[PDB]
DNA sequence: AGACGGCTGGCACGACTTTTGCACTCGACTAA
DNA sequence: GGCTGATCGTGCAAAAGTCGTGCCAGCCGTCT
């Protein structure tokens, strides 16, 4: 129920679908705060 | 292109997991941009573009 | 001394050349100007949140992706259907051909059965027909999404597979004679058919304002007409004060000199863009002296105006005018329209009237739509209407007037009452 | 079923418009 | 020489375009 877009439509196809089975992705907003701390001149990334 | 892994790529993430923060580096910033704006100009009335 | 006329003397030249400054000036930029005036000013140093929109709406795009992904399709059919969700228009057709479709795809396994049953896929869609790219190919799918119930539907039918051509040029007795059809009973057939909702994509396009910025606005309140220009529209150019009271005090003969050239370029040009302000408000004053009886007379009775005329009305040369007249655009209460809209062709009429192109085209306008459904008004018919104006015009000529309104053939305009 | 009839439509010559491509030599001397 | 600098500077004209109006060739709708 966020900003996630690719979550979104894939939770309501599987509701519709009655899969049950939840997507995480990774929320928009958090890129939007990335991009904004980018925007400084701050170095920021996201390692593995 | 094949095109079906092609939108599959498009839906990818890492694990993300321990990221950290210091401080910045000229040459990095240049990397991280793609282009560079000159012009204080913002859009067209004209043709909208 | 005396008053005469002989032809032979001695003379100087004409107007001293190379006013590249005035030139530029005269000609109208508008926010080209602006973009100028930024440019030369960023050359001269001595000139000087919480609410968001937040809106995403589908455009039938979101709409037509959120179908295909609630629709059961294979990973191939997936990317068939997305591929042709791409090429779709604003009206609701295909822009690419099927040929071209499958050479996009690229795929030696992508067959033309496969694209086929992707378009009736694509077709089993709300709306019907999307992305027929055919009108007979979407009129059929519409047919078909009715019930067979309503009558004169086989006939409606057979008229949308190959008698396409009749209704094009309207040809009701050809239509007949091919189709073989009932006399007078097809009519309803056909209405049936203009309610078929052609280009459903159309609801698909939300309406954007056009943002249109005038130049010059009239209000005329209660007679006393009065042009003025946008005060917001008119540019403004101030001098540094700072840098100004930094010349004289200056001990380096180099910056001394610096500091007086860009003060004179400046002088110079804050100059030419006060005259050409003042220009353009003296034209636009005359003009509105002008069309103050154009605007009397309507639409309708616009009188003929010369571009020579309007440079007679004021003292400068008709290359100024015309000049001034280019990417010029005012506002009126009747409405926006361009300066060079207002000038237009004297045609002769009778008794010597000097008739107005743009004005005669729209009396021929007004007469046309004012016209019988069944027996569309006639070129040589429209002499009598000009003989019934009591002005003479050109009938051989007005069919370039009615082409230039757009106005179809009358017999093309040749339809059932 | 072939011919009148008005349309249609381009082509032509006048008749109004039009854009751009145009800066001397000063009055300082300038003397070799 | 080599242009070299500078009051002061609100067309113009000339070849080019563009339209006005008429003027002829074809075409289909039709009824003799």
């Amino acid at each position: 129920k966020s900003d996630d877009v690719n979550g979104r439509t894939k939770m309501y196809k599987n509701i519709v679908d009655g899969n049950h089975q939840m997507e995480p992705g990774m929320p928009e907003s958090f890129n939007v705060l990335l991009k904004e701390i980018r925007s400084l001149g701050i170095n920021i990334e996201l390692e593995d | 292109k094949d095109l079906l892994k092609f939108l599959k790529a498009q839906t990818k993430t890492e694990e993300f997991d321990a990221i950290k923060i210091a401080l910045a580096s000229p040459d990095m910033i240049r990397s991280w941009s793609f282009g560079e704006v000159k012009k204080p100009e913002t859009i067209n009335y004209r043709t909208f573009k | 001394m005396k008053q005469g006329l002989q032809l032979r003397l001695s003379q100087q030249l004409a107007m001293t050349p190379q006013l590249q400054q005035a030139i530029r000036l005269l000609q109208l930029s508008t926010l080209e100007l602006q973009q100028e005036l930024q440019q030369a000013l960023e050359s001269n140093p001595l000139l000087e949140l919480p609410v968001y929109q937040g809106e995403t709406t589908q455009t039938l795009q979101d709409y037509l992706m959120w179908q295909v992904e609630l629709t059961p399709f294979t990973d191939t059919d997936r990317a068939i259907a997305t591929s042709i969700v791409d090429a779709v228009d604003d009206t609701g057709y295909l822009t690419i051909q099927i040929e071209d479709i499958v050479d996009s795809i690229g795929d030696d396994e992508i067959g033309l059965e496969e694209v086929e049953a992707v378009l009736k896929r694509i077709q089993r869609f709300d709306p019907v027909g999307v992305a027929a790219k055919d009108l007979r190919d979407c009129l059929l799918i519409q047919l078909s999404q009715f019930a067979k119930e309503t009558p004169w539907l086989e006939e409606a039918r057979l008229i949308i597979s190959d008698h396409l051509d009749l209704l094009a040029n309207h040809d009701f007795r050809t239509l007949m004679r091919v189709t073989r059809l009932k006399e007078e009973v097809l009519k309803e057939a056909v209405n049936l058919i203009q309610s078929l909702d052609p280009r459903p994509g159309q609801s698909i396009q939300t309406s954007e304002p056009e943002y249109v910025i005038p130049d010059v606005l009239v209000r005329k309140v209660s007679g006393r007409w009065t042009v003025e220009l946008n005060a917001d529209s008119i540019p403004r150019l101030k001098i540094n004060q700072q840098y100004a009271a930094m010349g004289n005090s200056a001990r380096n003969d180099a910056d001394g000199q610096f500091i007086r050239s860009n003060l004179q370029e400046a002088r110079w040009l804050i100059k030419s863009l006060e005259s050409r302000n003042d220009t353009l408000l003296r034209v636009s004053r005359c003009i509105v002296e002008q069309q103050q009886a154009f605007f009397e007379q309507g639409e309708e009775y616009m009188k003929p105006m010369v571009l020579a005329d309007i440079a007679q009305a004021v003292e400068m040369h008709e290359s100024t005018i015309s000049r001034v007249t280019t990417q010029k655009y005012l506002h009126s209460p009747r409405g926006i329209f361009e300066l060079k809209y207002f000038f237009s062709s004297h045609v002769n009429t009778e008794g010597g009237g000097e008739a107005s192109s743009t004005a005669i085209r729209a009396l021929v306008k007004k007469l046309i739509a004012a016209e019988n459904p069944a027996k569309p008004l006639s070129d040589s018919k429209l002499t009598s209407m000009l003989s019934e104006q009591g002005i003479m015009v050109a009938r051989r000529t007005v069919a370039k007037y009615r082409e230039s309104l757009s106005i179809p053939p009358s017999n093309q305009r040749k339809q059932l009452v």
